[PDB]
RNA sequence: UUUUCUACAUAAGAAUAUCCACCACACGAAAGUUUUUAUGAAACUAAAAACCAAAGGAGGAUUUAGCAGUAAAUCAAGAA
């Protein structure tokens, strides 16, 4: 049912991650 | 030179230094006090013997020691017994079970609560109760032995209700409670709907000072575990889908007042415990301990060196150990060890011997 | 044969270390023993120092023992000695200060009283002569004997019970009535000994 | 966050609560004592090791000497000696 | 089971770069096969003979 | 020359397994998926059997590679048992040897 | 029946071809029928359910194995 929003994007750029 | 049966029998009386001696009980006793189920083995001892003696320990002259200074104007109290597998929790139930009906109390013993849990042949489907199942032969039996347990106060308690058997019967106000359980001994179909509503009036007459009751369930972990019994569909059912449970729950609850209800939690009978789990709150689980209240944790454990001196001096009197070996100290500290002083596995151990 | 054949026999029995100094040649024998520098074999896990053991009464186990179960089988034999002691407690309430004086309550004195009454005396083997095989009585050693009466007495309380009745009942009953000798193994006794008899002109076919 | 999603006993919101509280209100409906408040009654020194007692019963597991807690503190609250 | 847990599972899973949203059993097969190295891609069976 | 006709026929059938590997497991991801449609799965599975049936991997034999043997191989050495004995029996095989226990 | 089922390590509860008037029904289904699943391009292959519950009531002549951690029974793993 739930559909959670997970931010792949911020969380990238900001660990070195994208 | 070890004392075992020389104790003068007065279970209201006993002393803390009669400490394991063993008093005696009469066999028309036995069938007023006992109609409900005496431990199998136990019984064994009885029928041989032609003897009913029991041995005083300290957890049973502890719990009939707060059932003394009971104060019946509070809320009911819980009393749970709980101990290693074979360790004497329901000889000591018995042994307030019967020192209460000598005190002329109303006794509700329930044997084996597991035996409602598991092992049915007939499971009924009633919606009367919303969804809940019956045991025809287990109420009948149970109800069977509750007749014979207390004939006095049967006559005497008056049931104030309007209640519904059948379309065609029914029993209304009035009534000694005599009659109700009767109807529901004779009448199978119903006779869960007659241990429930036994049970219902019970709590709600219980307030007046016509009533003590002694409320002793045996294995009350039965009541929150999980049930082995099963629908046509192969769905195993809730313990709270059954009625005999759910009313059997009611009566736990220490709602009321002028009664004491003493529990055992047990392993022998159990589901889906494993074998070396003897505490309360492993037994009972979260379900179980949380709904249990603030009790009163009796230990039981095994003999102690003049308990068990005592219990192979009662043996030796009745020449029940018939080793010819027996008879020396050898063999005490050889029943000692592998028996490590338990009091069922020296049964075990004395009755082969 | 993880031993070899230096390696005797342990002995068990605790009385016999306990109390020497009174015997010169038993002495002299087991000094002998330790001093050869003897290896010994370890002692088995059914053997015990144990009072209350009796080998005849763990031979029984065993003979009764299906599979690998010890547990069951000592079970059961268990259960049998119960049996026959709660059987007997009960002839003994039931009756009169004489039959009180009796009757035997002592289950191991039973087993042991009903064996000795059922082992055969006399025994058949089969001998080959004259392209015949005639049947011939042959005494029998004492080993042979006592291994027959318990052999005898398993396989009867095995085979002819009826489905419903378990092992210790059946097994308590046939103690009891070859206690006084009207059981049906007694019976199977008695049929070897007439074949004996009915065949003894053939004892001199036996040439041992 | 559901409360059998925890990792500990809170004695906050919890059923061993409810149960001393009504347990603790027909003590006083019985001894016929009119005073009735939450916080008189929690507030109290019993009710604090039925605290620590259920808590440590809870969270650490059955034990010898935590049954002797409870022991001590269901013969305290229940006015048994 | 409850929500938390569920939403706690979710966040683990899409943390650690394991399949997001539930999936059948059947479907999981999927990621399985590009997870791996395709059987007759592997140097045991293509180089298998000299 | 590969020891035997059969040898060959199981070279190239390891060479075209190798090559449309990737076709292969690209398609059979569709096929194996309950998410997609039934009407792609169909289309799909026609499409999956198109290709030349020697591509697919379950037509491939492990054989001895000297001797050629199509059965009683150690996966190990790639071996025959009977060379793989062969070999180890002169100890040719490091770290082989017989088996007393 | 030294059995079958469930819990569970080895002290439990129940079942128990027969009850009785009447079915129903014990142990035995590894076999078949249906539906699923695994592998595979391909299911005829293996596995799990539900239904079904048959012959078998300990075996003629004749025969095999075993000398101790063996026979017997039970559990697990591997090779391809
Ligand atoms: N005379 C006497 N015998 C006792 C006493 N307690 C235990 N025994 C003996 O030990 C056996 C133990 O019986 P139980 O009371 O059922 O023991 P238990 O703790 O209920 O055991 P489980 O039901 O397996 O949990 C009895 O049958 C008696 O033979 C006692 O208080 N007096
Ligand atoms: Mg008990
Ligand atoms: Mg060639
Ligand atoms: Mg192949
Ligand atoms: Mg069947
Ligand atoms: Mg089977
Ligand atoms: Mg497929």
């Amino acid at each position: 049912a739930a559909a959670a929003a997970a931010a792949a994007a911020a969380a990238a750029a900001a660990a070195a991650a994208a | 030179r070890a004392i075992s049966r020389t104790s003068e029998d007065d279970p209201a009386k006993h002393r803390e230094q009669h400490e394991g001696q063993h008093y005696n009980i009469s066999l028309q006793e036995l069938k007023t006090v006992f109609p409900h189920g005496l431990p199998p083995r136990f019984a064994m001892q009885v029928k041989t013997f032609n003897e009913a003696c029991l041995m005083v320990r300290k957890p049973a002259l502890e719990l009939l020691h707060y059932l003394k200074n009971t104060n019946f104007a509070h809320p009911a109290v819980r009393y749970v017994l709980y101990g290693e597998k074979g360790t004497g929790k329901t000889l000591s139930l018995c042994h307030i079970l019967h020192f209460c009906a000598k005190q002329n109390w109303l006794i509700l013993h329930i044997p084996d609560a597991h035996i409602w849990v598991k092992n049915c042949r007939d499971l009924l489907q009633s919606n009367y109760n919303k969804q809940r199942f019956d045991q025809p032969l287990e109420a009948s039996t149970w109800l069977k032995n509750f007749k014979t347990a207390n004939e006095h106060f049967l006559s005497q308690i008056k049931v104030q209700e309007k209640y519904v058997w059948n379309k065609r019967e029914s029993t209304e106000k009035g009534r000694p409670l005599g009659e109700v359980v009767e109807q529901g001994i004779m009448r199978v179909r119903n006779a869960t709907d007659a241990v429930g509503i036994v049970l219902k009036e019970l709590k709600r007459q219980s307030s007046l000072g016509i009533f003590h009751l002694l409320v002793a369930v045996d294995g009350v972990n039965a009541l929150w575990g999980r049930t082995t019994l099963k629908r046509e569909d192969k769905s195993p059912i809730a313990p709270e889908e059954l009625a005999l449970i759910h009313n059997l729950r009611k009566m736990v609850k220490n709602d009321w007042q002028g009664g004491a209800i003493v529990l055992t939690v047990s392993q022998t009978g159990s589901l889906f415990k494993p074998r070396n789990a003897y505490l309360p709150q492993e037994l009972l689980g979260k379900e179980g301990f949380d709904a249990l209240d603030p009790f009163i944790p009796i230990l039981v454990s095994n003999y102690n060196p003049k308990e068990f001196e005592s219990c192979i001096q009662y043996y030796l009197e009745n020449n029940w150990l018939q080793h010819e070996k027996a008879h020396t100290e050898e063999g005490k500290k050889e029943l000692l060890f592998l028996s490590n002083r338990n009091p069922g596995q020296l049964e075990r151990l004395c009755a082969y011997l | 044969s993880r031993y070899g054949p230096e390696y005797k026999d342990p002995q068990i029995d605790k009385e016999y270390y306990r109390k020497p100094l009174a015997e010169q040649t038993e002495e002299e024998k087991y000094e002998r023993d330790f001093k050869k520098t003897q290896l010994i074999k370890a002692a088995p896990a059914t053997k015990t120092s144990s009072v209350f053991e009796d080998p005849v009464i763990s031979k029984f186990t065993n003979m009764m023992m299906k599979g690998g179960n010890k547990v069951l089988a000592r079970s059961l034999m268990t259960q049998t000695l119960e049996a026959v002691k709660r059987k007997q407690f009960a002839k003994y309430h039931a009756a009169s200060a004489e039959e009180q004086a009796t009757i035997e309550r002592n289950p191991y004195t039973i087993f042991h009283q009903a064996l000795k009454n059922c082992e055969p005396v006399i025994g058949l083997v089969p001998i080959l002569k004259g392209g015949h095989f005639y049947q011939v009585p042959v005494p029998l050693a004492d080993r042979r004997r006592r291994f027959l009466a318990m052999k005898w007495m398993i396989a009867e309380c095995r085979e002819k019970k009826h489905r419903r009745v378990l092992m210790p009942e059946k097994l308590s009953q046939e103690l009891l009535e070859a206690f006084h000798n009207q059981g049906p193994v007694i019976k199977r006794k008695h049929d070897m000994h007439k074949m004996a008899e009915a065949n003894r002109a053939l004892a001199h076919y036996r040439w041992w | 966050k559901t409360e059998a999603d925890m990792e500990e006993y809170i004695w906050e919101n919890s059923t061993s609560e409810k149960n001393i509280l009504e347990t603790l209100l027909q003590i006083k409906a019985a001894e016929k004592n009119l005073e009735l408040s939450k916080e008189e009654l929690l507030g109290t020194k019993e009710v604090e090791d039925y605290r620590k007692s259920v808590v440590s019963l809870k969270n650490e597991g059955d034990n010898e000497n935590t049954l002797s807690q409870y022991k001590e503190s269901v013969k305290r609250l229940l006015n048994l000696a | 089971l409850s929500e938390y847990a569920v939403r706690m599972s979710r966040l683990s899973a899409r943390l650690f770069g394991e399949v997001a949203r539930p999936t059948d059993s059947k479907s999981m097969k999927v990621v399985k096969l590009f997870s791996e190295q395709p059987l007759a891609k592997r140097k045991e069976t293509y180089d298998w003979y000299p | 020359y590969y020891v035997d006709w059969k040898m060959l026929r199981d070279v190239k059938r390891r060479k075209m397994a190798y090559e449309y590997a990737d076709e292969r497991l690209r398609i059979n991801s569709l096929r194996k998926n309950t998410i997609l449609p039934k009407d792609l799965q169909e289309v799909a599975d026609e499409e999956i059997a198109s290709l030349p049936r020697d591509s697919c991997p379950v037509r491939i034999r492990n054989r001895c590679v000297m001797t050629s043997r199509p059965r009683g191989v150690k996966r190990r050495w790639r071996l025959s048992r009977i060379v793989f004995r062969h070999l180890a029996d002169h100890g040719q095989l490091s770290g082989v040897q017989r088996a007393m226990w």
